[PDB]
């Protein structure tokens, strides 16, 4: 019994052991009530103005399209506080833990990003941090671990299994039945059990909000495409949302294509997986012919969650939103190109969005296109793979 | 087929409680792991529970996932438990056998065909780690029609509403996670399987415990796993140990 | 003869060879033009909102100033695209560049960030990008070295001298003499021959003019003190600068203390230095006695120019403002303290700053004060130098 | 006294240029350079022009940036090179001696008294050269209580107005820095002192040519700062090579 619907057509549900349903019901009905209390919407929106930064701006890209009639607009997710879009729901979350009164997160995290936001919330709001993470991360991740350890978190690794994402997410879900008392578990994405797919794109719907009416403001019109790349599918959805009953605007997510998809070596689940249940959803996964769980590969670290939020699933299968997958080479290309003409460096996993929207404008160069790209995070963070590989 | 009601007419005839041991199918290798099994039932276990190997087990652990690990070092497959399961059933006509699955790999290729292959097998339960009751209705059917009990946990704090459906929905026994003594008179109260009390079961007076408490028996699995995992280099040992075990643990369960 | 006065009571003027004199008439002419011309102004306001990111944050730390009268804000260049309070002043250099019909942009840089502003607006600006970097910095400072050339500059490495900023301040002054027909030179604090103080102060001036709206917006009345780092004053005078006829205000510079005044080994020519003559202007310099310039030494490296603003040196003479000095091991334990308690990660120049307001605080607990920290950059950049000395 | 006034006149009774090296004092060390000048003053050189180390010469390229270099790994000290040039002077009592000097070195520790300095070592001339004339009022007003002449650049593209001032403000000669025709026949027009053309001055044939253009001479500095820097471990070499660079250069200058 829920208040809310867990699932997106198919996609979506609650495929938890039992002894955690509880934790999932009481954080259902504590986010229903916070999302109707004006009092948890003007805390939320204080932080998220005077703490985090937003809004965020909307930059038109005049010299990557000149020639062209692409005009691009990129929604500047790398401006807030922590540099990238996760620092949003993160604020939403941690209130959310303090209104239950919990006093304790538990986050799992790949790149490290996610760790990092749930530490620097958990810092400003008082709330003691642990985060798992997989050991072969811990060791490629130096620098997010130790911004995780100045600002107060524990870091967990985990060396089970893989020792990379989906074995830290496995370690929180191990962990919280003994603690969700006291303790919320602030998972990292738009997809898990419910509710998080659908209280990670809410509070991550301030991104589409904001580039409405930027883009109303400044070209008197909605976009034709907003395109946001897609690891567990979180900056996406935020994307989207508020787009979804716009039904002329398209909705472009975009998978890593890693080396490219005949190679198998990839993160493009949606469109080049198979529908399995794990981490608490039934969604499209990374997944071997017998149902054993595999990585996502990508060269962008951040793209590593190995399934995909339901909700995305969802409106691919109507029809809804596009999804389409870039490689390792395109991203990086894209990143490039930013860094030399708008002097933007962007993180790469939102080089993959960049990309995408490029072969757009290449491929059709005199089609009249407005574009927005979420730019998800700044890529200061990637440039050195981004040296050593040139 | 009819097993696990066979056996708890059987035990209660002697008044006596059932000891079941958990082991992961293939750990260390198929050839030990099948050793293993056979000297569990002759030490004296009335039921055996058995996990397939899955990548992400999030509801064990560290003795069962490195239990785990141990089996794909040795190259285990899920079609190669059930090469397994079926020898087992062949050697040993009525102890029940329950499978300890995760969902993935139940609705992997596809969930009538999992439980048919179970029937096929000689498999009499089982029980869905990462389904709650909520989620279960394609399971537990599917289970139903290919004479498969299908099994859920009753958490220690479980509602009445909670109760009232693992009740009505499981078979075969309830997995009572570890005073118990309210939530075993309600599920006897509405006519529950048999509760076989699970989790931490590792010397003999918990067994004893568990029995007193009303319920049909106990389950133990770490501690079986344990001793394969303390044992490795010494397979003969092993066997020896887990004989030991057995034994002492069944024998808490008697009258 | 100049338009606007090249001095500040005793400081400042125009001390370069002859041959300099023309470009800096030119370059006074057109900043007093712009300074009038309403579309220099929306190009210039446009760019700071839409790609830079402006209005910047202020944010109260209620968890620092925890058991004491002391209320804090940050003003958030941290936030500002680059992560610093440089690129405000390169971008309105850069438009003064085009005004002139400049197509190249000359720039000096010591730990690299105005290095890295300059090309990201060269890049944006479609102007032509050359630093130069002393070599003994271009060897410590890798990962600025990688952003530039990423965004198209020439990077060169200066190998005269000690192979720091002043000798990169040098050959900048050696090349402009045969190039500013074409070429600009951007400058990057508010030092140097006039108009660089003026025109660098007035391209700051924001960080202020923001600063006053919001505290009155916030609790209704101005700060009791603005406080503010000083390497060669361009964040702290883009600070103080709309206060200083508000005299109520106090306006308190940090210079770096680096092991302490005693040991020599600093970076504090306000208070510690002496008078002299040398890029571009009269000036307190670190100097030897016979009159050689000496390199600051601070933790920080962006704190690393050798003297100091001259408006800052009159402030200081008539009383207006106070300048203090905060040592290495204080500037760490302020960046320590605002991980942990805000989940913000200063720059260790910006550090300087919120130690001194922590003195403020911890010196005299029950004294009611208002005070704003200008927090100029993020940290990101120093994490390792903290760990490695942890 | 009026080294420079009695300097030109004596040339212009011979119809003479005049040729004026630079080097920078102390470099590579006190004791070579002191026998580098010697050499350049029996070799010819009408006057000198001589560099005190800096710390920061912003308006020298790297000829003159490694000769300062070299004096400085010297330990080359201001207060070394005035102990030099009394020396200099007292072997050498009518050639006119200038200093080039960086502001930060006269204002340092007082303009008056580095100009008073100079008096008492007998330098006739000092050109400081990041200061343009907006800012020389000080400097000039002290160099000519001293008598001591201030000498200023005046640059290829000077205006009318810069060509007034430099002629006003100047003595000693004028530092035209490198078709003149009109730069200097202006100063002429303006009673400007006696020019001298500088910078790339590095061959004979251009010193005839600054001469017959209408200036007073020409000076050159990095030529000579190279045969230094090529001749360093052969200090023999070094004189003999300066000897026949300078007596060349002089030679040009002849009519
Ligand atoms: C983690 C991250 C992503 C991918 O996560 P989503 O939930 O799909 O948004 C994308 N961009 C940045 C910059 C990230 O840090
Ligand atoms: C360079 C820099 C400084 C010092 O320069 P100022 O001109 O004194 O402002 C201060 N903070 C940051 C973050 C810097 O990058
Ligand atoms: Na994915
Ligand atoms: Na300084």
């Amino acid at each position: 019994t829920t208040l809310l619907n867990p699932y997106f057509g198919e996609f979506g549900g609650m495929y938890v052991p039992q002894i955690l349903m509880p934790a999932l019901n009481q954080l259902e009905e504590a986010f229903v009530s916070a999302q109707k209390d004006p009092e948890f919407q003007a805390q939320f929106a204080d932080l998220l103005k005077n703490y985090a930064g937003r809004p965020t701006a909307l930059t038109k890209c005049q010299n990557i399209t000149a020639g062209t009639r692409t005009t691009l607009y990129l929604k500047r997710e790398d401006l807030l506080h922590g540099g990238a879009h996760k620092t949003n729901q993160v604020l939403g979350q941690a209130l959310l833990a303090k209104r239950m009164g919990k006093s304790e997160i538990i986050a799992e995290t790949g790149a490290g990003q996610h760790g990092v936001a749930s530490a620097l919330a958990s810092a400003l709001l008082g709330l003691k941090c642990r985060i798992y993470m997989g050991a072969k991360d811990v060791e490629r991740q130096s620098p997010n671990v130790f911004r995780m350890r100045l600002m107060g978190a524990e870091v967990i690794p985990v060396h089970s299994g893989s020792a990379t994402l989906k074995d830290a997410c496995n370690e929180a879900l191990r962990d919280w039945p003994g603690s969700y008392e006291t303790a919320h578990y602030m998972l990292g994405t738009a997809a898990g059990p419910h509710p998080y797919p659908t209280i990670v794109r809410e509070f991550q719907r301030m991104i589409g909000e904001e580039t409405k009416a930027q883009i109303l403001d400044k070209e008197g019109r909605l976009p034709d495409a907003v395109i946001a790349c897609v690891g567990g599918g979180s900056n996406a959805i935020g994307m989207f949302a508020d787009f979804i009953n716009d039904t002329s605007v398209g909705l472009i997510g975009v998978e890593p294509g890693g080396h490219g998809i005949e190679t198998g070596e990839h993160g493009a689940p949606l469109k080049h997986g198979r529908v399995g249940i794990y981490f608490g959803m039934k969604a499209p996964m990374m997944q071997t012919a017998d149902g054993q769980i595999e990585e996502s590969y990508s060269i962008s670290a951040g793209l590593d969650f190995p399934s995909v939020g339901p909700q995305h699933a969802y409106l691919n299968s109507i029809g809804r939103a596009d999804y389409v997958s870039i490689t390792d080479d395109e991203a990086l290309e894209a990143f490039k190109t930013l860094c030399r003409h708008e002097g933007i460096i962007p993180a790469l996993e939102s080089s993959h969005a960049l990309a995408h929207a490029l072969k757009m404008m290449r491929e059709q160069p005199e089609k009249e296109q407005l574009l927005v790209v979420n730019l998800s995070g700044r890529g200061d963070k990637d440039i050195f793979t981004v040296h050593d590989i040139l | 087929m009819e097993r696990y009601e066979n056996l708890f007419a059987q035990l209660n005839d002697r008044r006596e409680g059932a000891f079941v041991p958990f082991v992961t199918l293939g750990d260390p290798g198929i050839e030990q792991s099948l050793k293993i099994i056979d000297t569990l039932i002759d030490a004296g276990a009335d039921a055996l529970e058995l996990g397939v190997p899955f990548s992400d087990p999030l509801a064990d652990g560290p003795t069962i996932q490195n239990a785990n690990l141990r089996a794909f070092a040795a190259g285990v497959t899920p079609a190669q438990c059930f090469e397994m399961l079926a020898l087992i059933r062949e050697k040993h006509p009525t102890i029940p056998i329950g499978l300890l699955m995760y969902a993935n790999l139940v609705f992997n290729n596809g969930i009538d065909a999992f439980y048919a292959r179970c029937e096929q097998v000689g498999v009499d339960s089982v029980l869905v780690a990462d389904v709650p009751v909520e989620e279960s209705a394609p399971f537990r059917q599917a289970a139903l029609r290919h004479n498969i009990a299908p099994i859920f946990i009753c958490p220690p704090n479980a509602d009445d509403d909670l109760l009232r459906q693992v009740a009505s929905y499981g078979r075969g026994y309830t997995y009572l996670l570890s005073p118990l003594h309210h939530l075993i008179e309600k599920l006897k109260e509405y006519h529950a399987a048999p509760a076989l009390q699970g989790f931490g079961i590792s010397s003999p007076e918990q067994v004893s415990a568990a029995v007193r408490a009303g319920a049909a028996g106990a389950i133990s699995g770490s501690a079986i796993v344990k001793i394969i995992e303390k044992n490795l280099a010494s397979p003969k040992q092993m066997l020896a140990e887990l004989r030991s075990f057995v034994s002492a643990m069944k024998a808490a369960s008697r009258a």
